[PDB]
RNA sequence: ACGCGUUAAGCGCGCCGCCUGGGGAGUACGGCCGCAAGGCUGAAACUCAAAGGAAUUGACGGGGGCCCGCACAAGCGGUGGAGCAUGUGGUUUAAUUCGAAGCAACGCGAAGAACCUUACCAGGCCUUGACAUGCUAGGGAACCCGGGUGAAAGCCUGGGGUGCCCCGCGAGGGGAGCCCUAGCACAGGUGCUGCAUGGCCGUCGUCAGCUCGUGCCGUGAGGUGUUGGGUUAAGUCCCGCAACGAGCGCAACCCCCGCCGUUAGUUGCCAGCGGUUCGGCCGGGCACUCUAACGGGACUGCCCGCGAAAGCGGGAGGAAGGAGGGGACGACGUCUGGUCAGCAUGGCCCUUACGGCCUGGGCGACACACGUGCUACAAUGCCCACUACAAAGCGAUGCCACCCGGCAACGGGGAGCUAAUCGCAAAAAGGUGGGCCCAGUUCGGAUUGGGGUCUGCAACCCGACCCCAUGAAGCCGGAAUCGCUAGUAAUCGCGGAUCAGC
RNA sequence: AAAAUGUAAA
RNA sequence: CGCGGGGUGGAGCAGCCUGGUAGCUCGUCGGGCUCAUAACCCGAAGGUCGUCGGUUCAAAUCCGGCCCCCGCAACCA
């Protein structure tokens, strides 16, 4: 499920609907943001890294 | 359905027995009599350590049991005699004291309580009864406590159930499997077959070998 | 556990982008997916160099990377020929655009991130912990850092008990902003298993 | 070591008494004494790897002093009771996938379970494999097409093209290559171990703590500093001190809100004029409102009283005064915490199967128990019609004004906006008007019948919404228990992430 | 004055 | 066998004399407290009264037979 699980999402499916998410880097099913195609998770780290750009940490 | 049950403050049942009805039942239950040890974290653990405990288990098959149809003249023997002590001329001639010889076991009762000779063979006959009941209610003790010793005994034999390994392993003949969370749920068969044809493959090579 | 990453405390405070370029909604996505893709394949075969940072900028098409390094013999290759063929193998794999440009920072003991993985190799070369510790904070203080320290985890020279271990001369404030600190982490692999090198070291104010 | 120290436990001599690991045991036996109770004398087997003295550092106390926290208290609204929403235990099941367990598990991983998602079950399948880089036997070309069967996977087959390296005239060959059939490498696993780990996270705890260097004291563990008086949200500062310094923490540097200024003037705004398609709408113009970018502003600065100081208490001027309100920031470490199921990773294990595919089931089950929740029990209420006043976000596969049909869910038709332009968008409490009259009610809207709209291949298990009818329990909830001290609690809406849809 | 208890693996 | 008493929720014990009416303590079950257990606190379940009969409008209650339990008696020779 890990390899061969993350391949079926790329690949257009029979079915509309059929079609899902899923993490572009970690390939994680659950929560992934749409904006990145990243993960929550994966999401946090790159942001971390500066590697997703004009992002920064939020306060108020 | 269960039986004796005393409990175990938390959790447990700190022993329990159990009458488990039907057809096939001690033939795939034979195996369990012995020591069963396990290996886990346990609820009442106080920190973090693994604990090691056992349990002892028997399975007993159904026991056709029958007492003997109460007494039978054919093995009394019955002996009448003057009674000792006080009673004036009637007790000087009157074989009211009454002796009753059991002969299979070899218990005596004599009697000589009342004036009539029938009372005391009333009695007599009366008490060797209940001698004889609690001879076999003895007997049938050190058989019950002793096939209970005989089965559990100085042998750490029979499976081990480890948690955190997530792994039953039973010792007789060498199996493993990490299966344990369905083995703890019910289905024991891919655990108690193996034994059944180990058994089997012991009966090959018996009066054949 | 706790900390917080000292990079994403400081965004746009004392420390800038990795990348930077804007996007907008419909593509910004498949901008990050092949641009994470060159810093992973660039760092994959850039090992050899040691990089310490690879920057990326975008535009119409266009797309400049300049990676950096303190030892760039490698990336240069012989003559002035590695660097041709690395960028031959970037819009092989882009579809859009090149870049050179390759950058070399002064002193390597005064870049973390540089700094950790000199250091996680030493692990993997089964070097002693305690002392490749104290080595490194020594050569990161006597080169003009105003602070620093080193932190390893896991299964210290194959410990069958795993554990934390570090050591740090001078400071390194990370609760205050104000402090360019720079930190970078490394993965120190072994038959044991994986370690993991953390290194801070405070450059000074600002 | 504690301490003893001319009232030695110092330095010496004389003499008596006594000790030789703990337990057994001041017991047994013997002897002697006693009215007795018991005393004096006084062993052994056995058993343990210690018993023990003083110090040290913590931890703990139903020990103490000083402080502190929504902890008590003073309060206002709730859970616990009801119906339903959901998570969990448990049971059920072919399976009801796995993990999380007092605080710190239980609307938690799940920010989107009808298929997919899916790790489970059943059945139909597949084998160098859906995936990666290679070595090759037949040595075939793309790429579209279709039949066959089928629940789909899968299996099987009819096409056909008349593709490209080679000074090939030539029937024939010669390589690269998506590629096709067979092999060996190898892939693959959400299989096991958080008690082999990395990272990352909860946590005591935004608690004020924790330590190093060196000096000195101590045989030593260790102490000192860090203690002490004052002070503080603070190991915050001041003074003192065999200590003098320093590091990580605290604070500040950052963000948003409060006031003011320069800059900026459309797509925003309208004060005075013209206009006048009955009105920022036309021209018009940055003054304001706003937008967003740089700045000023507060320092116990001034005044009062106490104080050695630090600073405490009160007063003034001020949009704001002693951390202004709020966020971001989580020390050495602690919990054998959590997470091999986000990813990574040592070891272990599966290898035509613990891998892969499809269809259909399940994750939604239901005698019960718990957590969190939503709606209520009504008159400070509820229904109806008119009328208002927000902020922050989303939207060229989307938002949908505007008409048109429909009682409506909505479906046609259609304008504008890639948006300070257009749209989601009516904010709801609120005000005004009208009805209701204390009732299981015009309260309540669970449950069920019947009839439809939407999204999707497809809503039986298993969706959301609309219309009709049904209109349950519930008339303020036992023991118990929770939140929050100011624009907070309570109450009223709206938006978004996820996402076809819910 | 309130108010017992915590087996056995680091 | 001769007389007396007795059998009621799992344990122990009222209620029967006087017919209509099942009660007390403990236990068990569910929910609190506590880190957890017990204590404690809140709520519930649980017997058709040994057994056959008869009386009655109606029987745990009255009447008769049997079973089991308990004490008393069993003497003059
Ligand atoms: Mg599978
Ligand atoms: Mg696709
Ligand atoms: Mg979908
Ligand atoms: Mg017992
Ligand atoms: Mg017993
Ligand atoms: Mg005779
Ligand atoms: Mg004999
Ligand atoms: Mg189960
Ligand atoms: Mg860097
Ligand atoms: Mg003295
Ligand atoms: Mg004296
Ligand atoms: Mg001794
Ligand atoms: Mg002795
Ligand atoms: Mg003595
Ligand atoms: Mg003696
Ligand atoms: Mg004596
Ligand atoms: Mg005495
Ligand atoms: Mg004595
Ligand atoms: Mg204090
Ligand atoms: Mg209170
Ligand atoms: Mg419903
Ligand atoms: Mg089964
Ligand atoms: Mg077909
Ligand atoms: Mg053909
Ligand atoms: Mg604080
Ligand atoms: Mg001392
Ligand atoms: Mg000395
Ligand atoms: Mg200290
Ligand atoms: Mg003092
Ligand atoms: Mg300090
Ligand atoms: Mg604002
Ligand atoms: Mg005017
Ligand atoms: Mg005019
Ligand atoms: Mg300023
Ligand atoms: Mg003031
Ligand atoms: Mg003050
Ligand atoms: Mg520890
Ligand atoms: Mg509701
Ligand atoms: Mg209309
Ligand atoms: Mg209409
Ligand atoms: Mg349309
Ligand atoms: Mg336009
Ligand atoms: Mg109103
Ligand atoms: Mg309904
Ligand atoms: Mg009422
Ligand atoms: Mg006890
Ligand atoms: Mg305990
Ligand atoms: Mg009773
Ligand atoms: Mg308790
Ligand atoms: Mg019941
Ligand atoms: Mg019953
Ligand atoms: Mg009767
Ligand atoms: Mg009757
Ligand atoms: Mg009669």
């Amino acid at each position: 499920a890990r390899k061969a699980l993350i391949e079926k999402a790329k690949r257009t499916p029979k079915f509309k609907v059929r079609a899902y998410t899923r993490c572009v880097r970690c390939g994680r099913a659950r929560s992934v943001y749409r904006f990145f195609g990243l993960c929550r998770i994966c999401l946090r780290e790159l942001a971390h890294k500066g590697q997703l750009p004009g992002v920064r940490k939020a306060s108020w | 359905e269960i039986m004796s049950a005393s409990e175990g403050e938390h959790g447990g049942y700190k022993e329990i027995i159990a009458k488990i009805s039907g057809d096939g039942v001690y033939g795939r239950l034979k195996f369990e009599s012995g020591g069963h040890r396990v290996q886990r974290v346990p609820a009442t653990e106080s920190q973090g350590r693994i604990h090691t405990s056992a349990c002892t288990v028997a399975v007993m098959p159904e026991l056709p049991d029958a007492e003997l149809p109460d007494i039978n003249p054919a093995d009394l023997r019955i002996d009448t005699f003057r009674s000792s002590g006080a009673g004036g001329q009637h007790v000087n001639t009157t074989d009211s004291a009454i002796r009753i010889t059991h002969l299979p076991t070899g218990i005596v009762v004599e009697c000589q309580d009342e004036r009539s000779q029938h009372k005391n063979k009333a009695k007599a006959l009366s008490v060797l009864g209940a001698r004889i009941h609690a001879a076999e209610m003895a007997k049938r003790q050190q058989a019950e406590a002793s096939t209970r010793r005989n089965l559990l005994g100085s042998g750490d034999r029979n499976r081990t159930y480890n948690f955190p390994q997530g792994r039953v392993t039973d010792h007789r003949i060498n199996l493993t499997l990490y299966r344990l969370d369905e083995v703890m749920e019910g289905k024991l068969d891919m655990l108690i077959e193996p034994i059944i044809q180990e058994h089997q493959a012991d009966q090959l090579a018996a009066l054949s070998e | 556990g706790n900390k917080i990453h000292p990079i994403g405390f400081r965004l746009g405070i004392t420390r800038d982008w990795e990348s930077r370029w804007y996007a907008g909604k419909k593509q910004y996505r498949h901008l990050l997916l092949e641009d994470q893709r060159i810093r992973g394949l660039l760092e994959k075969e850039l090992y050899s160099a040691g990089l310490a940072r690879v920057d990326i900028e975008r535009a119409a098409d266009n797309v400049a990377v300049t990676v950096h390094v303190a030892k760039p013999g490698v990336v240069i290759g012989r003559g002035g020929e590695r660097i041709r063929v690395l960028r031959e193998e970037l819009a092989k794999l882009t579809g859009k655009n090149v870049a050179l440009n390759v950058q070399e920072v002064q002193n390597p003991n005064l870049s973390a991130p540089l700094v950790a993985q000199r250091v996680a190799e030493q692990i993997e070369r089964r070097f002693a912990v305690r002392r490749a510790i104290k080595q490194a904070v020594q050569r990161v203080m006597e080169s003009g850092a105003k602070g620093a320290k080193v932190i390893v985890s896991g299964r210290i020279g194959g410990a069958e008990q795993a554990r934390t271990e570090w050591a740090a001369q001078g400071r390194v404030p990370l609760h205050t902003l104000r402090a360019n600190i720079d930190y970078g982490f490394a993965l120190a692999r072994t038959t044991y298993g994986v370690l993991g090198v953390k290194a801070y070291i405070f450059l000074g104010e600002v």
